[PDB]
């Protein structure tokens, strides 16, 4: 997901 | 068992985090109190379609979101939790925190908020067609407005609507509710400092703003249904992500 991306795991 | 010394600690931290990802100065928001839109502008906004005027706010909303991104990522304890309850407050909190946060753009003395440059009130946003959701954030807004929050008890309350262990989902329940109790401390202890525990009885109940994510939520599935297309080419996609059924 973008928020997983966004938080960098 | 966090010690008095940590306690404080964590009040700083609080702190130091929300001043570096506040996104805009209060100082600047208050300073620009004077600038009010005209009728002829607020006319303008109201003869908007329904489409640009929501694509409008769904981007402001979602450039708000990736500030509180930012703020969790620097809040250390919110790290700590694992990669699924990260995204579980974040997905569920992005929302609440701003609405907490934009209570710093509105006046009180006018009822209008800043939006795009100027204050408006909520008439402003009527060519969304969620009139209902527009004066309860109004009101929401004008609750907390009445509190007279100091940017410390903003980045301590803010911090708490975010590590709300009452999420559904959460794969690590109990350290989310230590991190929240230790903050829930921090908080106490900081308004103690200053006299200000009295504001603790009058803010809001949590239902309240899980209500207004609710209706938000809401209003964008009629949105959405009856403007399908400019949603999937327009919207930002963690708007998307976040709001979407
Ligand atoms: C939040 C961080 S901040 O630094 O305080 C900050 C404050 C203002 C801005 C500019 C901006 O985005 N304004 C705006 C105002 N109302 C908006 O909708 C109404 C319906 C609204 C009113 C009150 C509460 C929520 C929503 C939107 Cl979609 C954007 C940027 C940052």
């Amino acid at each position: 997901t973008l928020l997983q991306l966004l938080l960098g795991h | 068992y966090a010690s008095l010394t940590e306690i404080e600690h964590l009040v700083q931290s609080v702190c130091k985090s929300y001043r570096e990802t506040c996104q805009l100065r209060l100082e600047d928001l208050l300073r620009q109190r004077s600038n009010i839109f005209s009728r002829e502008e607020v006319t303008g906004y109201q003869r908007k379609s329904m489409w640009e005027m929501w694509e409008r706010c769904a981007h402001h909303l979602t450039e708000a979101i990736q500030y509180v991104v930012e703020f969790a990522k620097r809040l250390s304890g919110f790290m700590e939790l694992c990669q699924n309850d990260q995204i579980v407050l974040l997905k569920a909190g992005a929302m609440e925190v701003v609405l907490v946060r934009m209570c710093r753009a509105y006046n009180a003395d006018n009822r209008t908020v800043f939006f795009e440059g100027k204050y408006g009130g909520m008439e402003l946003f009527r060519a969304l067609g969620c009139s209902e959701l527009i004066s309860s954030i109004f009101d929401f807004s004008h609750s907390l407005s009445a509190l007279h929050f100091s940017e410390d008890e903003i980045a301590l309350y803010t911090a708490l609507v975010l590590i709300n262990a009452h999420r559904p989902g959460l794969q690590e329940k109990r350290k989310v509710e230590q991190l929240q109790y230790n903050l829930e401390l921090a908080f106490h202890h900081h308004l103690s400092k200053t006299h200000r525990q009295s504001i603790l009885a009058k803010l809001p109940p949590k239902g309240k703003l899980r209500s207004l994510c609710s209706q938000h939520v809401e209003r964008l599935q009629i949105f959405q249904h009856l403007h399908p297309i400019v949603v999937q080419a327009a919207f930002p996609p963690l708007y998307k992500e976040l709001f979407s059924t």
